[PDB]
RNA sequence: AGUGGUGGCCACUAUUAUUGGGCCUAAAGCGGCCGUAGCCGGGCCCGUAAGUCCCUGGCGAAAUCCCACGGCUCAACCGUGGG
RNA sequence: CCCGGGUAGUCCUGGCUGUAAAGGAUGCGGGCUAGGUGUCGGGCGAGCUUCGAGCUCGCCCGGUGCCGUAGGGAAGCCGUUAA
């Protein structure tokens, strides 16, 4: 995480360059549909779905398996999301941001002197709003979809 | 097969080295020890000091140098060039020795011998500076920068320093034919060793 | 031609051979001058070398290029000292610089063209310029750099004819090199006489830094020293 | 420094104590590990190897 | 007032501070009586 | 004028000719005995290993 | 964050070799870089090589053959025509044709000289000597 | 049969730097951070041909410029022919 | 300059003023590049254990030095924390 700290930490994570899926996996496509289903039904976003199926259900990566629907895609968490209509509107993470920034906005109203957290705030609100702009750049967003503090509030 | 016993070896100290390690001698590095001692390789310690007996009866007698300013090798190697007719020079080596003509003991070898790199350090620039092929005793902790047979062991240890030389002059006399066989060496290793006073 | 035999009998049966390079060029088992250059050898008796190149000898063949007089400040007055630096060479690719402290202007000089004896060295030859390409040992092979200090100064092949397009230096260095038309560039300052001189040499002892293939060899017709 | 990363976490097919039950479980757990049909927990995770605490029957890859 | 760093070397000088200082005072008394 | 074209000797360790004043060395290839191997300062100083052409014995 | 795959290559290639190493891992392996590391073996410039298929964007392995004096990436792609090269050959090589310039042409990346033979310009990408 | 003095312009000058400059001690990195336009941007597949490149018609007029030849005694100049 | 006092100040509240040798006198991001060694912190593996990651050793990662090969630079010096 360098782009602001700017220190250059490498705390990342590594996948084998496996191009199959491994045999000793015993669920197939539809039994991995059926957990994800459970899951998300259950109250989870991707990264926590996807960390447990690792993690208990032991299946390294469902982007090692190949979509049904398509040949050229690999299957994700997300697509599957997308199928049953479980996907989110607004993409997990921006939604993670906005509740830290209310959050924070108001701690801050509580507590006003402490300007480390102003400058915390005027971090998370550009990273925020970076997100957004590349998102529009994308089209995933309604165009007219603009941050705001009252409905982020509402959100 | 092995030139001396592998218990004598280990009695040597040949095999024990320091707390350090370096790039350059991990493939000579055995192990490592729990304390942080270091453990050289005992097969490839005798693999490459056969190697340099074959290599140093290809010169004459005399034109060898053999230096130590290290202590505990001075005797040992006075001993190995009484034995092989070699040149020797013990305690502070005379800088401009072999580079500088107008000194009294000006000499020229074709091949250079050397107790401890990091000691031997002026010897290697003199030497370097008429530009001759290097052989070293190093250790686990020594440099293999500019050095063309470098052998590893104990540098430091008497009775290694001893047992090394004497094996030196076994291997050279065999291959210079005046010796046949390993059992015609009747000097043992207390000949080459230190005497402590 | 004769004479410098000559003197190569005047000096083998003169000269008393110390080093252990003396032997194989006294014995005469070395007869090569390229011989020394190519095993990694040292040279310490100048008195090697005009056995083999007794042409160094030649009044022409040795260059003065400069003389400072260099003060030592003392607590009992000026020691004045003369640093002279003086180059000696023969036309067919070998030549050297050196530098001689003395107290007098001859002892200078001898000390400096005793020890640019001392600093012979091997010059490749060619022509690669974008004109010429007459496969001649009659310029630089090709683009060359030599750095000493803050002066840098890139050698670069020029057509016959051209002359040497250097500064005055490097105009008598490349005499005594046997090379004759060449482009030079400078970056730094070329007053101090000195280092330019030595830049030279850095970038005449480059040339053979280059690596090259026989293709090359025949096609700028490199000649390794003596043509 | 290896040219191709490969993973210094593993998957280990284990056999939880209580219910008898197989499962594949990972060795970094960023979260707890818990049976299927006992639901006690399997490996905890921690700074770095998971902490196991069924037995370990095979080590995959 | 962007003070140049060289200035500070008092070699043939008076000390930097009191320069700008001195400045400052006669600009003071300059821009009083314009107005 | 017969071209006097000799040999410049080649360092093995790493196939870079041997600059005139390089004060390199020369020494017999080791676990045999015939090869004359060649070694240059940009293999010494950093003394990276060299291999005999004719017995595969690597060393430094 | 890394740009430009070629130019980290030939910079990595050459830091590679003033030490002189002999076998060497270009992290950065695309199309484009493989057809260039064919084009100066075939003037042996370097030894064989090989693509691995690291999972994330192929690694080049490469051996040296110690004869890569310097090999840059011209890096603002100048298109050039054919009749104009030897001012920017002058631009990138000691002497005549002391070395080689990578143009990409409409046919193919490849070397100069032939490019002159076949009489096609394009864009110059590396020079290397 | 010109030379000298002065003034102004290019080289000298990598002291204007794309080729091709520096910024710790010589003058030169702002106290720190955020970010808009601009500039520079990972790899693979399909398409395009805007750029990029090759060929081809019209056009960029003459005089000046490079080259061979002819006239002026030679030259400069002029003409014819090619760029 | 030393000593005896002494106002504004130095403290809390609200606002302004936007400065310093704010100096590593070193703008930031990526790729490459011999080494030696310590501490800091995270992880792993051995040894010790009065069983507290509580104590010694090896490795990996990030920060922090010191020494240092090649290499740089007028030199001071720098040198994988680059200049």
């Amino acid at each position: 995480a360098r782009m602001h700290a700017r220190k250059r930490g490498k705390s990342g994570s590594k996948r084998p360059p496996r191009t199959a899926p491994p045999i000793w996996v015993e669920y197939t496509v539809e039994e991995i549909e059926n957990l994800v289903v459970k899951l998300r039904k259950e109250g989870y976003s991707t990264a926590m779905i996807g960390t447990i199926l690792r993690d208990q259900y032991g299946i390294p990566s469902v982007k090692l398996f190949k979509d049904p629907d398509n040949p050229n895609r690999n299957l994700t968490i997300t697509r599957i999301l997308e199928k049953h209509g479980l996907a989110p509107e607004i993409p997990e993470d921006l939604m993670f941001l906005i509740r830290r920034a209310v959050n924070l906005r108001k701690h801050l109203e509580q507590h006003p002197k402490d300007l480390h957290s102003m400058r915390g705030l005027q971090l998370i609100e550009s990273k925020i709003r970076r997100l957004v702009k590349y998102y529009k750049r994308k089209g995933k967003l309604p165009k007219n979809w603009r941050y705001d503090p009252e409905t982020a509030k509402l959100l | 097969e092995y030139l001396v016993p592998l218990d004598q070896y280990l009695a040597a100290g040949v095999h024990i080295g320091t707390q350090q390690k370096t790039k350059d001698m991990k493939k000579f590095i055995y192990r490592v020890r729990q304390d942080g001692l270091y453990v050289l390789d005992v097969r490839k310690t005798d693999e490459r000091l056969k190697v340099a007996g074959k290599f140093l009866a290809k010169f004459e007698p005399q034109s060898i140098l053999a230096v130590s300013v290290r202590l505990y090798g001075q005797k040992p190697v006075k001993k190995f060039g009484e034995v092989t007719g070699a040149r020797a020079i013990p305690g502070r080596f005379l800088p401009g020795t072999m580079t500088n003509p107008a000194v009294k003991n000006f000499f020229e070898p074709d091949v250079l011998i050397v107790t401890d790199p990091r000691a031997d350090h002026q010897a290697m620039r003199e030497a370097v500076e008429i530009g001759i092929p290097i052989v070293a005793l190093v250790d686990t902790e020594n440099l293999l920068s500019y050095v063309d047979l470098a052998i590893p062991t104990n540098n430091k240890g008497r009775k290694a320093l001893a047992l090394i030389y004497w094996i030196l002059a076994r291997e050279i006399l065999y291959n210079r034919g005046e010796i046949q066989s390993r059992e015609d060496f009747k000097i043992p290793v207390e000949e080459f060793e230190m005497k402590i006073v | 031609s004769q004479e410098w035999k000559e003197y190569a009998k005047r000096v083998l049966d003169e000269w008393e051979p110390k080093t252990k390079l003396g032997m194989m060029v006294k014995e005469g088992q070395i007869t090569d001058i390229h011989e020394i250059f190519r095993r990694g050898y040292q040279i310490k008796e100048p008195e090697i070398i005009d056995v083999l190149l007794p042409e160094v000898n030649a009044r022409e063949n040795q260059e003065v290029l400069d003389i400072a007089l260099t003060v030592r400040m003392t607590d009992s007055g000026r020691r004045v000292r003369f640093r002279v630096l003086a180059a000696v060479g023969n036309r067919d690719g070998y030549v050297g610089l050196g530098i001689g402290h003395g107290k007098e202007v001859g002892i200078a000089i001898r000390k400096a063209i005793n020890y640019a004896k001392l600093n012979i060295i091997e010059i490749k030859r060619g022509c690669g310029s974008w004109e010429c390409r007459c496969r001649r040992p009659h310029s630089v092979p090709f683009a060359v750099e030599g750095k000493e200090g803050s002066v840098r100064v890139r050698l670069i092949p020029g057509p016959r004819g051209l002359g040497l397009v250097i500064g005055d230096v490097g105009k008598k260095i490349l005499r005594l090199a046997g090379v004759q038309d060449v482009w030079s560039q400078t970056f730094g300052e070329t007053r101090t006489t000195v280092n330019f001189a030595k830049a030279v040499f850095n970038a005449l002892y480059n040339t053979n830094r280059v690596a090259i293939s026989p293709e090359m060899i025949e096609r700028y017709g490199i000649v390794v020293g003596r043509a | 420094k290896p040219i191709i990363p490969m993973p210094r976490s593993r998957f280990l097919r284990v056999k939880c104590i209580d219910c008898g039950n197989e499962q594949i479980v990972f060795s970094h757990p960023a979260t707890k590990v818990r049976c299927l049909i006992c639901g006690a927990t399997l490996v905890e995770p921690t700074g770095g190897k998971g902490i196991v605490k069924a037995k370990i029957l095979e080590v995959l890859e | 007032m962007k003070r140049r760093p060289r200035k500070w070397k008092k070699k043939g000088r008076m000390r930097w501070k009191w320069i700008k200082k001195r400045i400052r005072r006669l600009k003071r008394q300059r821009k009083k009586e314009r107005g | 004028m017969v071209e006097m074209k000799f040999e410049i000797p080649v360092c093995t360790s790493c196939g870079r000719e041997i600059t005139p004043r390089e004060h390199a060395t020369h020494f017999i290839c080791p676990n045999c005995g015939e090869a004359v191997i060649w070694r240059c300062e940009s293999c010494r100083v950093l003394a990276k290993p060299y291999k005999c052409p004719n017995c595969g014995w690597e060393g430094p | 964050t890394l740009l430009d795959p070629l130019a980290n290559a030939l910079s990595h290639i050459t830091n590679s070799e003033r030490v002189g190493k002999r076998e060497v891992y270009i992290k950065p392996a695309s199309k484009l870089i493989g057809e260039v590391l064919r084009v100066m073996q075939k003037y042996g410039y370097i030894g064989e090589f090989e693509f691995i298929d690291d999972g994330r964007a192929g690694v080049y392995r490469v051996q040296l053959l110690g004869r890569i004096n310097k090999a840059g990436a011209i890096k603002p792609r100048f298109p050039v025509k054919v009749s104009e090269f030897e001012k920017w050959e002058k631009r990138f090589l000691p002497a005549f044709e002391f070395g080689i310039l990578i143009v990409s042409t409409s046919q193919g990346v490849m070397s100069h000289k032939e490019a002159i033979e076949k009489g096609i310009g394009g864009r110059l990408i590396a020079y290397v000597y």
